[PDB]
């Protein structure tokens, strides 16, 4: 689908927050996440799946206030809990506007492409991350993208992030290319 | 389910 389809799709999905918030940096992190292909942003949409958009903390959100003083998974001697933690995605999405980079509390590529990616393995793809095909893609390029420690060794983290490097830009889409070329054909044959 | 993005 084009990008005017995808927005069409994102404004039926995407909830902007009650408060006061970067209306326009709002709409940037809708147009990152119209770069994904459209068949998983439909899927998402016939699931019912909402891409919250926050102006605070996480867990100032009535849905995630049972996260507070949480720590998150793999975010173990970060001395941070989901308190600081300025997305979330799998069986729901909910992001910080204005801490898409890299860098806002997070290393990576882009907070919402990561975090919907976690969604779409989740809740459209039957949590492909942990099918035995990618498993053995994981086993050989986990550790091609950078954060080896992390990436390497959560299978849907390295789904995520390579999600996001592959639908971000052209740039990170050839750079996933020359770094990760069996993870790159999976996701280009995922999306036909 | 819910998933933290990269440290
Ligand atoms: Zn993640």
């Amino acid at each position: 689908t084009t990008i005017q389809q995808n927005k069409d799709t994102l404004s039926q999905i995407v909830v902007f927050p009650t408060g006061n918030y970067d209306k326009n940096e709002a709409n940037a992190m809708v147009n990152r996440l119209a770069n994904i292909d459209g068949k998983y942003l439909n899927a998402l949409k016939q699931n019912n799946l909402k891409i919250k958009l926050l102006s605070g903390k996480l867990t100032d959100e009535k849905e995630y206030a049972y996260l507070k003083g949480v720590v998150p998974k793999g975010w173990e001697g970060t001395g941070k809990t989901w308190d600081d933690v300025p997305g979330l995605g799998g069986s729901t999405v909910a992001l910080r506007i204005g801490f898409s980079n890299k860098g806002k509390g997070h290393d990576a590529i882009n907070l919402e492409l990561h975090a919907t990616a976690h969604a779409i393995d989740h809740i459209v793809l039957n949590d492909i991350s942990k099918s035995a095909q990618f498993k053995q893609i994981f086993a050989k390029e986990g550790r091609s993208l950078g954060n080896v420690n992390f990436l390497g060794v959560y299978p849907a983290e390295f789904f995520a992030e390579s999600f996001a490097y592959y639908y971000l830009n052209q740039d990170t889409n050839s750079k996933l290319k020359s770094a990760c070329p069996q993870t790159y054909s999976f996701l280009q044959n995922l999306a036909k | 389910e819910v998933n933290a993005p990269v440290p």
